RNA sequence: AAACUCCAGUUGACACAAAAUAGACUACGAAAGUGGCUUUAACAUAUCUGAACACACAAUAGCUAAGACCCAAACUGGGAUUAGAUACCCCACUAUGCUUAGCCCUAAACCUCAACAGUUAAAUCAACAAAACUGCUCGCCAGAACACUACGAGCCACAGCUUAAAACUCAAAGGACCUGGCGGUGCUUCAUAUCCCUCUAGAGGAGCCUGUUCUGUAAUCGAUAAACCCCGAUCAACCUCACCACCUCUUGCUCAGCCUAUAUACCGCCAUCUUCAGCAAACCCUGAUGAAGGCUACAAAGUAAGCGCAAGUACCCACGUAAAGACGUUAGGUCAAGGUGUAGCCCAUGAGGUGGCAAGAAAUGGGCUACAUUUUCUACCCCAGAAAACUACGAUAGCCCUUAUGAAACUUAAGGGUCGAAGGUGGAUUUAGC
C-alpha cells in the first residue's frame, strides 16, 4: 500500500413495490380494449393369499 | 362526522407560522387543510387531491380564505408539474401535509365504490372520472389471471390465502360479470367456510369482514398509491424548503414502510442521511380517539426536517 | 481571569451488598442446603423398620410490618427490530434479591436408585440408565384423558397449599431402541468449465424467426420444475388429420372397425440422478438366535457367482471424444409408433365426402440479424480503392412484382423493386466453454 502509487491527490418504482404495476395496468388495459384426501391402508395390514395358494 | 386524524399533533408538529407557504399533497375533505389556516391567518397553503370532487371541495372553501388557499388537482407524481407550471421549482415550503389513505367521503358515499358494506359501483378509484380510462377495480378483478390477481392481495393487501380468495374471483368472473362491490364481498367470502365471514379481528380485536383487506388491496394496485407514495415524497423534498417539516401519516404500515425508509434514507427493498426525525415516535391516535374514529386507529405519524 | 457542568481520567476516603485464586478438592448436614476471617455453643440413637395428616424442618418465588439499598432486576417507560413484537436486542427504573420479626409450605425438592441387612455363585441381563440379585419392613401403583381438576374437609394460607373423584369420551395412551426422512445440524475434505470469485463469448433491452402460455375460434392431441417450451414433427396450403360444420354409408380395406377411457394394468422405446459406483443370488458369523450388524494389512468375520464400473472395441494413438453406464429413484414420459390387459361404442365414440380452423389484446422461452470503424461496399481471397450519422450502419419485417414446386400459393420458398423502422451494446438475473 505505502509503495503503490495513488497518483495526484485531489428504473422502475414498480420493482421497489414489489409488483410490475405497469405490465399489468397494461393487461388490463389490453382485455379492456376487447370488452370496449382418500384412504391409505396400513401396510402391516395387507393382505395376501400365498397361504391359501 | 370524521374528525381530522391527529390534527392536534399535525398542527404543533408543522407549527404554521406566518411568512411560511406549506403545501398539502391530499386534500380529500380538507379537514387537516382547515385546521392548518385556523391557526395561522397570514399562513399560505397550497392543497393538491386525486378526486375532482375534492378538488371541488377545495375550490368551494377557497371562497372562505381567497388566497390563503390554494387548489389543485392531481395525482402525486403529476404534482411537480402543476406545481412547476405555477413556478416555483424550488418551491420554499415550509411544510408538506402527506395525509394518506381513502378520504372519509371518499369511502363514505356508496357511490364511489369503497365501501363493502354498502352496495355501490366497483369503482374503488380516488379518481373521480378526470382520467375516464383508468381501470377500475372492477376492471382488474376480471382481466388478472389467478397468478396475478393473487399478487395484488397478497402485498398490497396482505393476504396469507393469496390463491383461495384468487381462485373463487377467476370463477366467478367466468359465471357473471362482478361489477359490484357486495357482490366482490360476497365472492371473496365464499372462498372460507360461512363461519369465517367474520372471524377474523381488527387489530383492536374487533370483529370484521374476512375481504376488509381484500378491498385494501384492490384499491392500492387501481390507484398505484405505493407507487405513487415514492414519488410524492421524492416531490416534497426538492419542493421542501431546508429546514421545513414534513408531516406524513401512513394509516397502515404498508405505506408507512415507504414512509419510514424514505425518510430515513434506507432502501426500500453509503452516502449520509439527510432528515431530522423531530417526531420519531410512529404511535396511534390517543386510546380515547380511537374508538372515537376507529377508521383511524392505525394512523402513524413520521415527521422529519429536510438536510 | 471567572464561575458552572449531569460528565470522564489519576489519587485518597468509603457498606446493613456479594464472598477471585485455593476448588483439578469432593468434604459437611436429615434433607433443603453449605466454599471470606475469628471466637462461643455444637453436629440424636451400643438392634432394625416405622406417618400426605402426629412432631420438627424444608431452595427459589410470594405475603405482613419496620429498616438497608452498591449492584442486579419481574413489571413499567423509552429506543430499535418486525407484516405484527404488549418478545428476543439497547437504556432507565420499581416490586424483589439483603437485615429483623412473623407467615406461606411449593420445586425436574432428581443419584428421577425407599430404609436396613446380605451375596458376587447361579440365568449376567427385555431395552436404556446406574453390573445382577437375596432377606426384611414401611410407603405407593393397577389403560389413557378428564385431573397439579370438581366437591368435601383441614390450614396465619382467601386468585393459595394438602388430600382427591365422577360423568361423558377413546382403543389405544405409554416406555426403550432401530431405520428412514429432515435439521435457519457439527466437524474435516471437497466440486475443475465448477458451488463462489477469476477467464471468453452470450441471454436478459430492439426487430424478426419459432415454441409455449393466455386470450380468441364452430374447430385436435401429447410434453409442460430440474428431467416441458425449433418438444413427438429429420417439419401442418389440400393430403398429412387424429379437429369443427354439413351431407352420406352400415357385415363395413379386414373371419370388421374405434387416434374411445385407463401410461395409476402393461410390453415396446426412453428421460432423470449417471459430469454416479454400486447392486446382489447363495452361504457364513455377531447381537442371549430382538429390529439389526459384519472393517482395522504389524488386520479384529467375512467368502461371494453374477450385473455394472473397469477392460476391450469405434473414430486419428495407449490421449481425447463417442459408445457404454447396473440396481434403484421420480406409479417420470409415451394407450396418438405399433401391440396390448380391463372397461366402453357397434345406424356410431366406426367409415367416406365437401368446405373450414389454426388468429393475437398480450406475457414468456429459445434462436436469427443487428446496433457498426477489429466496421460498411467492391475487387481480391489478406501489400487495394471508396463508404462512414436523418441518402451512414441496420429487416431474413411490411408493401408491390416476378419466378420455382404444385391441380390449387394475398398464403410456401427464391429473386427484384420499393421502403430505411426500432436499435446506439442492454437493470436484477442468467447460459455455455479446459
Ligand atoms: N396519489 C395521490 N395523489 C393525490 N391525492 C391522492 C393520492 N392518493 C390519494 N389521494 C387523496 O388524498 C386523500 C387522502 S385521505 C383524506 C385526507 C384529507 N386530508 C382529509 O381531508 O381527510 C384522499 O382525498 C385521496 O383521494
Ligand atoms: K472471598
Ligand atoms: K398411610
Ligand atoms: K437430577
Ligand atoms: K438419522
Ligand atoms: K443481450
Ligand atoms: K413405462
Ligand atoms: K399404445
Ligand atoms: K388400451
Ligand atoms: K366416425
Ligand atoms: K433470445
Ligand atoms: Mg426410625
Ligand atoms: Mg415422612
Ligand atoms: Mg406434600
Ligand atoms: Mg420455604
Ligand atoms: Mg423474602
Ligand atoms: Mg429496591
Ligand atoms: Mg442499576
Ligand atoms: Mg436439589
Ligand atoms: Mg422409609
Ligand atoms: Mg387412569
Ligand atoms: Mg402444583
Ligand atoms: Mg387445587
Ligand atoms: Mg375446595
Ligand atoms: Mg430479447
Ligand atoms: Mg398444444
Ligand atoms: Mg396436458
Ligand atoms: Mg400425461
Ligand atoms: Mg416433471
Ligand atoms: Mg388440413
Ligand atoms: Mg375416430
Ligand atoms: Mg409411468
Ligand atoms: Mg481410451
Ligand atoms: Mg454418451
Ligand atoms: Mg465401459
Ligand atoms: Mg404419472
Ligand atoms: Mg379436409
Ligand atoms: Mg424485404
Ligand atoms: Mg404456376
Ligand atoms: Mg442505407
Amino acid at each position: 500500500l505505502a509503495v503503490a502509487d495513488f497518483g495526484p491527490r485531489d428504473t422502475t418504482s414498480s420493482s421497489l413495490c414489489g409488483i410490475d404495476h405497469e405490465a399489468l395496468n397494461k393487461q388490463i388495459m389490453e382485455y379492456k380494449r376487447r370488452k370496449d384426501g382418500r384412504k391409505r391402508a396400513k401396510p402391516r395390514l395387507e393382505q395376501d393369499s400365498s397361504l391359501k395358494s | 362526522l370524521h374528525i381530522p386524524v391527529m390534527v392536534d399533533e399535525v398542527v404543533h408538529c408543522l407549527s404554521p407560522q406566518k411568512g411560511q407557504i406549506f403545501l398539502d399533497m391530499t386534500f380529500g375533505s380538507g379537514g387537516h387543510t382547515k385546521a392548518i389556516l385556523q391557526k395561522e391567518s397570514d399562513i399560505v397553503l397550497y392543497a393538491l387531491d386525486r378526486d375532482p370532487t375534492a378538488y371541488a371541495l377545495a375550490e368551494h372553501l377557497s371562497e372562505l380564505y381567497p388566497k390563503q388557499i390554494r387548489a389543485m388537482l392531481g395525482q402525486f407524481s403529476q404534482a411537480e408539474a402543476l406545481l412547476m407550471k405555477a413556478g416555483v421549482q424550488p418551491g420554499t415550503f415550509d411544510g408538506v401535509l402527506m395525509d394518506l389513505g381513502c378520504s372519509s367521503m371518499q369511502l363514505d358515499t356508496p357511490e364511489r365504490g369503497f365501501s363493502l358494506r354498502k352496495d355501490g359501483p366497483l369503482d374503488m378509484r380516488m379518481d373521480g372520472g378526470r382520467y375516464p380510462d383508468m381501470p377500475t377495480a372492477a376492471d382488474v378483478v376480471n382481466a388478472l389471471d389467478q397468478q396475478a390477481l393473487a399478487s395484488i392481495l397478497r402485498t398490497y393487501g396482505e393476504e396469507k390465502h393469496a390463491k383461495k380468495i384468487a381462485s373463487a374471483i377467476v370463477q366467478a368472473r367466468s359465471i357473471y360479470p362482478i361489477t359490484r362491490t357486495q357482490q366482490l364481498a360476497s365472492i371473496v367470502a365464499g372462498a372460507f367456510p360461512p363461519s369465517a365471514i367474520y372471524t377474523r379481528k381488527d387489530l383492536l380485536q374487533r370483529s370484521t369482514h374476512i375481504a376488509t383487506k381484500t378491498f385494501q388491496a384492490l384499491r392500492i394496485f387501481v390507484n398505484n398509491e405505493l407507487n405513487e407514495l415514492y414519488t410524492g415524497l421524492k416531490t416534497a423534498q426538492k419542493f421542501l424548503r431546508p429546514g421545513g417539516r414534513l408531516v406524513a401519516l401512513s394509516f397502515h404500515s404498508l405505506e408507512d414502510r415507504i414512509v419510514k425508509r424514505f425518510l430515513l434514507g434506507i432502501s426500500m427493498t453509503r452516502a449520509p442521511l439527510m432528515w431530522e426525525l423531530i417526531h420519531k415516535k410512529v404511535l396511534s391516535p390517543q386510546d380515547q380517539d380511537v374508538q372515537d374514529n376507529p377508521r383511524g386507529r392505525s394512523a402513524k405519524l413520521r415527521a422529519a426536517i429536510k438536510l
